């Protein structure tokens, strides 16, 4: 989530601010600094873990198009989960 | 070694073609600076003709010596014929543009010009 | 078969809010036609259709007079017109939300925003990649 | 097959046999008649020759190849005549197409032919602006798609893409100045010409 | 130094040149100078306004994308001059009228508003700041004018030891005042060109040997007015501009002048004539001294 | 108080203003045919007070459409001296924009901006006609939003 | 097969007849009186004006308009940074860095597109392997700065967020034709 610099500037979701000495925080007087308040990296986390009785799953993201290439995953490794690097879903062998 | 020649057989017959380009030039200039009201003096618009021509000068082909002479037709022609613009003529003096200073340090200082 | 053309002006005249409704309407939107009134929208906006007028003049909208906090009595954009209407609107659709809803998804849009080319909310541009290079800082004690 | 383009060698035929009948005519002004698979006909030949086998191409009973579809010019900087001369042409008597080619370099012009086909008045004037190619016998010869002042011949493969110079008003004193080039985006330069080998049929020898 | 600031490039419109200038009096006459010769060579231009948008639409195209930036403000309104001076390293100011409105005397105009802009300015941090007046500025003066801008140069060397104060003489060019005011129908003059006056300001903008000093920018010639104004006729209502024009040109002794920032003087013998022009429908002036 | 009646006054003048916009169309390429066809029935330029094409000697706004070359920047800029204040720009395509799908290029001026003082941009290649008329009445708004009388007075 | 225009099938008859028929043309003007009659025929028809602001233009799910970058339902974003795009994209308007995101995904740190730059030629959405740059169907996006169309990987995430429920619509039309 957007949390706010001693500048007074919104950070984004890669960490970029002017620093307060920056001479480039001028742009924003009297105006405001595009920011999206939406960050995927706490809203995938607020996902859970999906469970399967297969060692292997198959991922896409939804529809078969409109998704993503479908990839396989090994679930042999019960100390930690499978992740998709495409959509960032991870699965449990049960 | 052995060429095809152009417009010329040698040097001399070149520098006389370029001595005709010249006294078409010279002669000419003012006509400019009055059809075109440039702020600029006919001695600065002479001497902006001498600098461009001794520009080229250790040319030695007559070959590479007619070309020029070519161009600088093609733009007395442009020029004579209102078909250039102040703005054209004016982009001879760069009147807009510090130049590169001519020292080491002048450049060390601020660049890595060399 | 003129005095069916009147009547038929006379009913597009009254089949308003009155006098203060026709004026309204008359003035903003310079036409004073009647259709049927599909739905509406949460920011106050009116979607009227009619079948029988040529393509192009079958679907209109009346804007809200206040979008955001901004007097739009006058001032009117089509970039009010969020996007489930705007895909009606520009006919992409033969049908309208009320009876295709979109996907209710998080992370979209509840409040629509129009065009902010010059307001204070507008887009300044910046680069979002960090520092590259970091330089070297010496204490601050001598020796 | 429905995939691969059809192949006709009824023309190749007629090609081949007319690059052999206009060699013989002309064993002088001629080298390097090549017929292609695509069944196009071209004729290298040396600048002495461009007005005569013009002329017999255009006159000639038997060729009649009267109009001059197009007259281009090509950079190749490492052959010592670097700039290849292309007239395409076209016969309507016999619905037939051919290329004349020839070469040249800087200090070296060519004929010009408006005696013969008056279109290249502005094709000749082109290819000098942009390739830098001088041309004898021509009445007029000038920059033509070039700005006036234009110090350069861009279509070469050694002028930058971006040029060396750049315009803009300045207040002070009042005109469209012209200045050095410095851009806020550097174009980018894709290396993708690829390291595996794609057709074989033109591979070099070592 | 914040590498923000480290001049890169070659010294062109889409260059750096470390320089970020807030500058007040650039819808005017010497501004529309100031303001080209910072942004030509990539600096970065704060540009308070008072007049409304359409007055300042000459400016957006003398920089490159991104360096200029107009945002609004009122002498009078404070916390409308932090917001400009605030993000920068020079602070220029050329502000001055020819003559007196309701709101805004000579005083107000002259001493009141630049203190208040050096003492932002201070406040801030900067570490450039300069200030233009006049020639003959002097407490003995037939013009109040003159007066105010002799006050005022203190009145901000009080706040802003380290300032730079800067003398030029009546300024000629296009949309001037001086030579378009005498062909609109005992005293010598020696006149100079916007276009020298704006590089030795953008000069001493980087320059390290002008800080609290003051200079003298006066052409290369001097005139005596009626030839002056005879030249004029020759190429072709107030109070205080009389006065002002009435009074002769000072030799100051010793100051340091135009030609220690690096510029070199541009007689008016060579751009009269692209000035007078508009004004229709030779021989040079003598050169004296006294 | 005068305040009350200079801004109606104001409020008329700009009125007028932006209901009677006369364009100057310089039109240099293909961001051309899509004003031919807003001043076309469906759009009807006409019918806001925007008159088809006058003479650039008594026009008010100026409609720069398509690429601009170092070739025709200096007419550009005669015409834009020679037009009347108050004027105003509008900027028609990416080549006017930015330069666009020629910006690398050596005979291409990298955006009007830099010959001319541009007050609305419209993006595409080309924009329709729909978005152009946007583009105007959003300039008829930004007429609409002056206060020349108004800074006038306080001054 | 060819046909002939302007050209007779054979020489007329100088009867008086066709002699007086053509001074009739000639004198009481009759070939433009029909011209003046298709004038007033258009003037009692319907114009095919539209009220702009409040009728709107028709157009097709395959529109090509403003720009957008996507997401998926639970929220992550699509941009792989593969730089397809940026390959591809004729006028070289995409500027695009990307790194290891804490979480260890590939994911962008800088997306920035150029509307003075970008022709609008779709390559682009037609390049992204997973559906996450579409050029939508906006196109009244005006400004009065040429700095409010230097696009950047926030300003298309909004744009996303916002048109989503009408992006995502059409692609489901069109997604069977490509
Ligand atoms: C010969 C005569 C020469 C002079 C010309 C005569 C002038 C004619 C008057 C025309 C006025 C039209 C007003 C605009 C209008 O119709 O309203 C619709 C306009 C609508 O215009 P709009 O720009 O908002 O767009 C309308 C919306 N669409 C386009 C969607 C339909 O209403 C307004 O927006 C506000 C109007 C502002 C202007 C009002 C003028 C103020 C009154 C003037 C009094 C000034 C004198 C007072 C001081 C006295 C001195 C002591
Ligand atoms: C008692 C018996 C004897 C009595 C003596 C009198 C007997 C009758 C005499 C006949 C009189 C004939 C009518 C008089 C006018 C004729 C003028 C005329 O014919 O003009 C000829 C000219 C074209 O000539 P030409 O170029 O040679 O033709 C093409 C050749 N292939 O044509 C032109 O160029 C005209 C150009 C017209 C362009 C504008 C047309 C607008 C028409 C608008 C409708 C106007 C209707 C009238 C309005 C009335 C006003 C109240
Ligand atoms: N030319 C000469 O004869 C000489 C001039 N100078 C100095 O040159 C400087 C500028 O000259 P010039 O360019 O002719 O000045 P201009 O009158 O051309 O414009 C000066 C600026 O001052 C601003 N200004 C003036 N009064 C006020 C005010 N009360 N409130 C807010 N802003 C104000 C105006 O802003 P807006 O336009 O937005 O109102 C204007 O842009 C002056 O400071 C003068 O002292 C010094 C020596 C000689
Ligand atoms: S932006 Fe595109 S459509 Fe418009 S003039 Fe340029 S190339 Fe043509
Ligand atoms: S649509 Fe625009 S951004 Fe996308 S590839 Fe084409 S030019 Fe580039
Ligand atoms: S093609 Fe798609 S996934 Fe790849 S870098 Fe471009 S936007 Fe990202
Ligand atoms: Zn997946």
């Amino acid at each position: 989530g957007v949390q706010v610099s001693p500048s007074g500037e919104k950070i984004t979701h890669t960490g970029q601010v002017y620093d307060e000495k920056d001479y480039r925080r001028v742009r924003f007087v009297d105006r405001q600094k595009e920011v999206n308040e939406n960050f995927a990296i706490d809203l995938i986390a607020q996902q859970p873990v999906n469970e399967v009785e297969h060692r292997i799953i198959a991922c896409d993201g939804g529809g078969g198009a409109l998704g993503h290439p479908k990839v396989y995953i090994n679930l042999d490794k019960e100390t930690k989960t499978g992740t998709c690097g495409y959509c960032g879903l991870q699965f449990k062998q049960h | 070694t052995s060429v095809k020649p152009i417009f010329s057989r040698d040097l001399n017959e070149a520098k006389r073609r370029v001595r005709e380009l010249y006294r078409a030039w010279y002669r000419e200039v003012p006509n400019t600076v009055h059809l075109m009201q440039l702020d600029i003096t006919v001695k600065q618009g002479r001497d902006k003709v001498r600098e461009m021509f001794m520009k080229n000068a250790h040319v030695t082909d007559p070959r590479v010596v007619d070309l020029l002479v070519i161009k600088g037709k093609m733009e007395l022609q442009e020029t004579i014929k209102v078909w250039k613009q102040r703005t054209h003529v004016m982009r001879f003096f760069h009147e807009t543009e510090t130049p590169r200073p001519k020292d080491f340090l002048s450049k060390f200082y601020m660049g890595h010009d060399p | 078969e003129l005095v069916e053309v009147l009547k038929r002006g006379v009913q597009q005249v009254t089949g308003h809010g009155g006098l203060r409704g026709l004026l309204r309407v008359f003035f903003r939107a310079n036409d004073i036609r009647i259709g049927t009134l599909v739905g509406e929208d949460k920011y106050g906006n009116k979607y009227y259709e009619d079948n029988k007028q040529f393509f192009g003049r079958h679907r209109w909208v009346i804007y809200t007079t206040e979008m955001n906090g901004k007097n739009t009595f006058w001032d009117v954009d089509g970039s009010m017109v969020p996007p489930e209407w705007h895909r009606w609107l520009h006919c992409m659709t033969d049908d309208p939300p009320t009876t295709n809803p979109p996907t209710a998804r998080k992370f979209i849009w509840t409040n629509h925003k129009f065009n902010v080319s010059a307001t204070p909310e507008q887009y300044v541009p910046y680069s979002t990649t960090r520092k590259k290079i970091h330089e070297w800082v010496p204490p601050s004690t001598p020796y | 097959r429905p995939t691969v383009r059809p192949r006709s060698d009824v023309t190749h035929k007629q090609l081949s046999a007319f690059g052999e009948y206009v060699a013989e005519i002309l064993p002088k002004y001629v080298q390097q008649v090549q017929v292609s698979c695509l069944d196009e006909l071209e004729i290298c030949i040396h600048p002495d020759g461009v007005i005569p086998t013009l002329t017999f191409l255009r006159d000639h009973t038997n060729a009649q190849f009267k109009s001059l579809a197009d007259l281009t010019a090509v950079d190749v900087p490492t052959r010592q005549n670097r700039f290849e001369i292309v007239y395409n042409l076209l016969s309507l008597r016999f619905n037939s197409r051919i290329r004349v080619k020839t070469y040249a370099d800087e200090l070296t012009p060519i004929d010009s032919i408006v005696s013969v086909h008056i279109a290249a008045n502005w094709y000749e004037r082109e290819v000098w602006d942009m390739f830098g190619v001088f041309f004898f016998n021509h009445p007029d010869l000038r920059r033509i798609l070039t700005d006036y002042g234009f110090e350069g011949h861009p279509f070469r493969k050694d002028f930058p893409l971006t040029g060396y110079v750049e315009l803009r008003y300045d207040d002070e004193v009042k005109r469209v100045v012209a200045e050095p080039v410095e851009l806020a985006q550097e174009f980018r330069k894709f290396d993708l010409n690829s390291p595996w080998e794609a057709f074989p049929a033109y591979r070099q020898p070592p | 130094l914040h590498h923000a600031v480290i001049p890169h490039g070659k010294g062109g419109r889409s260059s750096v040149s470390g320089v970020v200038a807030t500058v007040f009096g650039a819808t005017g006459f010497l501004g529309r100078y100031v303001v080209n010769h910072l942004g030509r060579m990539g600096s970065q231009v704060i540009i308070p306004y008072r007049c409304d948008v359409y007055d300042i639409m000459h400016l957006r195209l003398m920089g490159d994308l991104g360096q200029l930036t107009f945002l609004e403000w009122d002498a009078r309104d404070k916390d409308s001059i932090r917001k400009a001076v605030q993000h920068s390293n020079v602070v220029i100011n050329l502000i001055g009228r020819e003559w007196e409105t309701r709101n805004f005397d000579f005083e107000d105009v002259f001493v009141n508003i630049p203190r208040a802009i050096a003492q932002a300015s201070k406040e801030a941090g900067v570490e450039r700041f300069i200030h233009v007046s006049h020639l003959n500025a002097s407490m003995k003066s037939s013009s109040k004018s003159l007066r105010s801008k002799a006050v005022g140069e203190k009145e901000v060397r009080s706040v802003f030891p380290e300032a730079i104060i800067i003398r030029p003489s009546d300024i000629f060019g296009r949309e001037d005042r001086f030579l378009n005011h005498f062909a609109n129908y005992k005293t010598v003059k020696q006149p100079v060109y916007v276009a020298d006056v704006s590089k030795g300001i953008v000069n001493a903008t980087k320059d390290p040997d002008a800080v609290g000093k003051t200079f003298a920018f006066t052409g290369p010639n001097r005139y005596l007015l009626f030839h002056l104004v005879k030249y004029i006729f020759g190429m072709t209502t107030t109070k205080d501009k009389v006065e002002r024009i009435h009074i002769s040109d000072v030799m100051p002794t010793d100051l340091p002048g135009l030609e220690d920032l690096g510029v070199q003087p541009t007689p008016l013998e060579l751009k009269s004539i692209e000035v007078l022009r508009r004004h229709r429908t030779t021989k040079p002036a003598k050169t004296v001294n006294y | 108080r005068a305040e009350y009646v200079v801004t109606k006054l104001d409020d008329l003048i700009n009125w007028a203003r932006r209901s009677s916009l006369w364009p100057m169309t310089f039109g240099l390429a293909c961001c051309a045919v899509e004003m031919m066809h807003m001043a076309a029935p469906r759009y009807d330029m006409d019918r806001f007070g925007v008159v088809f094409r006058a003479s650039p000697r008594q026009a008010d706004v100026m409609i720069v459409a398509g690429t601009l070359t170092n070739k025709m920047a200096p007419a550009l800029r005669k015409v834009y001296d020679q037009m009347p204040e108050p004027r105003y720009v509008v900027s028609m395509g990416s080549c006017a924009n930015g330069g666009g799908y020629y910006h690398y290029s050596y005979s291409v001026v990298r955006g009007c901006d830099r010959i001319v003082p541009v007050d609305i941009y419209v993006p595409g290649c080309p924009p329709t006609a729909e978005a152009l008329l946007y583009g105007i009445l959003q300039l008829q708004r930004k007429i609409k939003r002056e206060q020349k009388l108004k800074i006038w007075y306080r001054r | 097969t060819y046909k002939y225009v302007n050209k007779k099938e054979q020489e007329s008859e100088v009867d008086m007849k066709s002699a007086t028929d053509n001074a009739a043309r000639i004198l009481m003007w009759t070939e433009l009186i029909r011209g003046l009659g298709m004038t007033l025929s258009y003037l009692f028809r319907e114009p095919a004006t539209i009220n702009y602001p409040f009728e709107k233009g028709p157009l097709s799910p395959r529109f090509r308009g403003e720009h957008a970058l996507r997401r998926y339902p639970s929220g992550e974003e699509r941009c792989i940074a593969c730089k397809l795009c940026e390959a591809i994209c004729p006028a070289q308007a995409i500027t695009i860095e990307a790194e290891p995101r804490a979480d260890g995904s590939r994911r962008t740190t800088r997306y920035d597109i150029d509307m003075t730059k970008c022709i609008y030629c779709g390559f682009c959405q037609e390049a992204c392997p997973v559906d996450a740059i579409v050029e939508g169907p906006n196109f009244e996006f005006s400004t009065e700065t040429h700095e409010e169309l230097l696009y950047n990987k926030e300003k298309l995430l909004n744009n996303g967020d916002k048109w989503e429920a009408e992006i995502a619509a059409n692609i489901q039309a069109d997604y069977l034709y490509r």
